């Protein structure tokens, strides 16, 4: 359902065809107005005739787009407008769609602009923990579970798809103290300090821990894991390396920037 | 002509502040007809409304810093008794968490006590 | 009783050629003005009027922003409210929908009148 | 594909234009109809005077506006009107020992060149043994800048090898 | 014989049994007289180090047998906004300690290798200056690491290097490994020393530069622990 | 009580405190959603409604205690009549001590604490994890 963006651009194209021929004939209008060597202006006839080829190129290729309008007649909006006349006198409803909307993306950009805070400083649970995991856990090729083995201490485990799996620990808030750890994991009953690796996974573990030292908001922890998830997400490929080669060590991964290259690079 | 030489301006700095607060709420607020159209001006609106009051917060704040500034050159008698004020309470703070630790300790030993009969 | 996009579809093309012919009766009315205003008397036929073309295309251009507006328009207050209840017309009844919606209007109504008194009483 | 009104419009040389308005103008007059399309009055003698006529280069102005509070540059009995526009007096006041100032006469302040003069060298770093030490290796310094710039990159490398040389 | 299946070359070949005895009871003292002397190494930094921003650690719950974890944050006097350097270390017992200051700086400690808890904290004070004139002013982003000298880098390469203007003003520092770290100067635009030789000549009398540098004098100046450089940064406009 | 310098700080607080409450209120109104969107019919609108109305509330009362503050200080012009600190920068006593003093013997008392109770929070945590 991505049509409305190429309605919105089909919308400009003819616009600015309607604009291109107004300004073509309102040149054409005007001759030379002051050249004294030779007449220029052919060369601002030519690219007005070119723009105007241009629109009509966009106008065909947004064609292209916006397959079929499906049937659904406004998706189960008619209630009073095309329902019984004694329902609709019915604006109400498409009023308070559109102020919500309004709300919500001027809110988003007001807290995205404000979280540059001019806070000075700050001076004058074990229920939500699961629910919060759960919550992260919701998200697609993220499958993970948590054991809480030893005391209040919330030591879960996360595998995205391949076996590299990683233990981080957790204190009922401020999840830090995380191991990574690739193709086997936990021994005995229990997970394990084994942070064993072939000298890739250590890089990848001191990259986790100063993610964890980074993320330290002072409030509201649980945009703080969502946070740390979707950054932990991007270990998914592997398979890019801007400003370098592929190859350049043995190992190339840091995105806090969610775009990894190769390390020794930052 | 305020682009000009001169430029008025007289009574601000708080009602200016409040001014620019409840006035870039209008974008939300408003007994009108609401267009059934949203893109790229809402963002304009709120970059405004966000950075000028910032900036006026900013003034204000830099306004009681410059206040501090000549009430210390002009009496550190007050900034003396709020720093002795300060500590009273930092020592009052650091007596009752440490009365807190030592009820919670007390009652600890007294359950272990009980729990190692064995 | 077409759809929009075949009104679309059926309008391009059709755009398309009342422009190449808006080009041709321009160049052709101005070549014969020039002949008739600078050099000999050479055009002595009927030419056609090119403002009944051009506004025609105007009209045409019109028509098409006009249906792509309403289709626009069409399928954007369709997908906010399908993400706002399930499909139920000829697994919900009518007038559930109706007192649903009703309240979900006063309580938006009442949070912006909250909102907008607050705001009036701060200053 | 259209290209017909652009050909000819091309092929429209004679210097005669009116046949454009006449085929045009009535069209959009009659589309659009704006009694004042431009409403905006425009009345205007553009250029009343525009010179200070005490300016040297504007160039080396910024220069001397650039320079450290420790140098200070002035003028001596001046052939510098506009095309020489500096011979100047710069004395390396700072804390370490001090010197004798030199000319650095410049060309034009567009800077295809640079500054270097040497007028004093004769008497002046001949008498003392420490001057001549300095003017031995702030030569063969000077001789290696790029296409020196007159005052900020000259003055610092006279005085980079004043202290230098002092070793 | 899980080695027939999963045939491992020579990880579980010698993971399935090793030494013990006396050499894990060793290991295990190592690593408590370590962590002893990493906790007094902290707290003598800290009883010494009062007026400069107070260091700030946390330790861990899990302490395992060989290794364990701690945390630290520099948390300059009454801000929580300028915890702009906060690192987590691990003191292993058979090793030393792997530290990560917040952008993967991985490195190695020695025994008694302590420099860089001072270098950290020049360092922090400059990235805290960085940060309250970032908050309220046009602070540029050039707080680099160290250049050209200022005090000739005794004490582990600690030399501060920002500077920012709020309005027409501009104001710049300098801190280091205690060689020197209260530098700060502040180059008002117009001053008493001048030139009109060359100056009158240029029209628009150039004002507006900023040429004299007026030292600060950092003496007797209301600084509580060098986060009140905002406390000087408000004399700019009335 | 002249407390100035309080004043000065409770005002500039309060300052921080209208700008982090805007930015919370803003927070709070981007995850608001219809209200009858699936299944919370009032429970969480109300409880949303309630929060933003205190938030409101507190707000005007930062408002309003933000301009008492900043007339009392205007009021309180007395002293230094030029001020010229802002352009002039450079370029009793026994009982701060005596609270000093009692400050740092309470500071050693808990660092001995401390000391004492990390000891044995290390020891429980190591002795426990060689279990088994």
């Amino acid at each position: 359902g991505v049509n409305l963006e190429a309605f919105s651009q089909a919308i400009s194209a003819i616009q600015a065809l309607r604009s291109s021929v107004s300004r073509v004939f309102d040149c054409l209008k005007d001759g030379m107005r002051n050249k004294e060597t030779l007449e220029g202006r052919e060369k601002a006839f030519i690219a007005n005739f070119q723009d105007n080829l241009h629109s009509v190129n966009r106008d065909l290729n947004e064609l292209e787009r916006l397959s079929n309008l499906v049937g659904k007649p406004s998706e189960n909006h008619p209630l009073h407008n095309s329902g019984l006349l004694s329902l609709d006198p019915y604006s109400q409803l498409l009023q308070a769609y559109k102020w919500s909307n309004k709300l919500q993306y001027h809110a988003g950009l007001a807290s995205g602009l404000l979280n540059q805070q001019s806070l000075k400083r700050s001076a004058n649970p074990q229920y939500v923990d699961d629910v919060i995991s759960r919550i992260d856990r919701m998200f697609p090729e993220m499958s993970i579970h948590l054991s809480r083995p030893n005391g209040t201490s919330a030591m879960l485990l996360v595998t995205l798809g391949k076996v590299l799996k990683v233990i981080v620990v957790m204190r009922s808030l401020f999840i830090d103290r995380t191991i990574v750890k690739g193709y086997n994991t936990e021994d005995g009953k229990l997970d394990i300090w084994s942070k064993s690796s072939y000298q890739v996974f250590q890089k990848v573990t001191d990259h986790a821990t100063t993610a964890l030292l980074h993320y330290q908001l002072p409030q509201m922890p649980d945009v703080v894991v969502r946070s740390f998830m979707t950054w932990l997400r991007s270990y998914i490929k592997l398979f890019q390396a801007p400003c370098q080669r592929c190859g350049k060590f043995l190992q190339d991964g840091l995105p806090p920037t969610w775009r990894d290259f190769r390390t020794l690079e930052a | 002509a305020a682009p000009g030489a001169p430029r008025p301006s007289n009574s601000t700095l708080v009602d200016e502040l409040e001014s620019s607060f409840e006035a870039c709420f209008a974008s939300l607020v408003s007994q009108d007809y609401v267009n059934g159209t949203d893109q790229e001006e809402i963002r304009t609106g709120v970059d405004q409304c966000i950075q000028k009051f910032l900036d006026i917060a900013r003034q204000t704040e830099c306004f009681f810093l410059q206040k501090r500034l000549q009430l210390s050159v002009q009496k550190p008698d007050q900034v003396i008794k709020e720093d002795v004020s300060e500590l009273r309470s930092e020592l009052q703070r650091k007596d009752a968490l440490v009365q807190k630790h030592l009820t919670k300790l007390r009652h600890w030993q007294q359950v272990l006590e009980d729990i190692n009969v064995q | 009783d077409f759809d929009p996009v075949q009104r679309y579809k059926m309008l391009i093309p059709q755009l398309k050629e009342s422009l190449q012919t808006l080009m041709k009766v321009a160049a052709q009315n101005l070549i014969q003005n020039t002949n008739i205003d600078n050099g000999q008397k050479s055009s002595d036929a009927p030419l056609q009027r090119f403002d009944k073309c051009l506004e025609e295309f105007y009209a045409l251009c019109d028509q098409l922003e006009l249906c792509l507006r309403l289709a626009h328009e069409c399928l954007s207050q369709s997908c906010d409210s399908a993400k706002h209840s399930p499909t139920l017309v000829p697994s919900l009844p009518y007038p559930q929908y109706l007192a649903v919606i009703k309240a979900q209007i006063t309580c938006a109504k009442d949070i912006h009148t909250a909102l907008l008194d607050c705001a009036n009483k701060v200053t | 594909q259209p290209l017909l009104d652009a050909v000819l419009a091309n092929i429209r040389s004679p210097v005669f234009n009116h046949s454009l308005y006449r085929t045009f103008v009535p069209a959009m007059m009659a589309i659009h109809g704006p009694p004042i399309v431009s409403p905006v009055v425009c009345s205007r003698k553009r250029r009343f005077e525009e010179d200070e006529r005490q300016s040297i280069p504007n160039v080396l102005q910024g220069e001397v506006a650039r320079l450290d509070p420790k140098f200070l540059v002035n003028l001596d009995p001046s052939h510098c009107s506009n095309n020489g526009t500096v011979h100047l007096i710069c004395k390396l006041d700072d804390k370490d020992l001090p010197s004798v100032p030199p000319l650095e006469l410049s060309v034009p302040a567009d800077y295809p060149a640079q500054s270097p003069m040497w007028i004093d060298r004769q008497w002046q770093y001949d008498a003392n043994p420490f001057l001549q030490s300095v003017h031995r290796c702030m030569t063969s310094r000077l001789l290696q800048l790029p296409d020196k710039h007159s005052v900020t990159a000259l003055l610092n490398t006279w005085a980079q090898s004043i202290h230098q040389a002092c070793l | 014989r899980l080695s027939g299946p999963q045939a491992f070359d020579k990880n579980e070949i010698n993971s399935i049994q090793s030494t013990e005895g006396l050499l894990e009871k060793i290991i295990k003292q190592a690593k408590h007289i370590f962590l002893r002397s990493r906790t007094a190494a902290t707290i003598d930094s800290l009883a010494s180090r009062i007026e400069d921003p107070q260091i700030q650690a946390h330790w861990s719950n899990i302490n395992d047998v060989y290794e364990s974890s701690v945390k630290v944050l520099i948390t300059s006097q009454g801000y929580e906004q300028i915890c702009k350097s906060i690192q987590l270390q691990l003191n292993i017992g058979v090793e030393q300690v792997r530290v990560v200051h917040r952008d993967g700086r991985v490195i190695m400690l020695s025994h008694q290798e302590q420099e860089l808890q001072d270098f950290l904290l020049s360092q922090m004070s400059q990235h805290q200056v960085h940060a309250v004139q970032q908050l309220a002013w046009q602070v540029l982003s050039f707080s680099n690491h160290v250049g050209l000298g200022p005090i000739e880098s005794i004490g582990n390469a600690s030399a501060i290097t920002v500077a920012s203007p709020s309005g027409d003003y501009a104001i710049s520092v300098r801190n280091g490994p205690e060689s020197g770290s209260k530098i700060m100067v502040q180059f008002p635009r117009n001053q008493c020393k001048d030139l009109p030789k060359s100056d009158v000549l240029q029209d628009s009398k150039w004002s507006h530069l900023r040429g004299p540098f007026k030292e600060v004098q950092w003496n007797k100046m209301e600084g509580r622990n060098f986060v009140y450089k905002m406390e000087l940064l408000m004399s700019a406009l009335s | 009580e002249v407390n100035t310098a309080t004043l000065c700080r409770i005002g500039q607080e309060t300052v921080q405190d209208i700008v982090y409450r805007t930015m919370e209120i803003f927070q709070l109104l981007r995850n608001m959603q219809l209200p009858n969107g699936v299944t919370y019919h009032t429970g969480t609108y109300q409880d949303r409604l309630t929060k933003l109305q205190d938030h409101l509330r507190q707000l005007s009362i930062l408002f309003r205690k933000l301009r008492l503050v900043y007339d009392k200080c205007n009021e309180n012009c007395g002293g230094m009549d030029p001020i010229p600190v802002e352009q002039l920068i450079p370029y009793e006593r026994r009982e701060i001590v005596e609270v000093n003093k009692k400050l740092k013997q309470k500071n050693q008392q808990l660092k001995q604490i401390m000391d004492q109770l990390r000891n044995l929070i290390w020891d429980i945590n190591a002795m426990l994890a060689m279990r088994n």
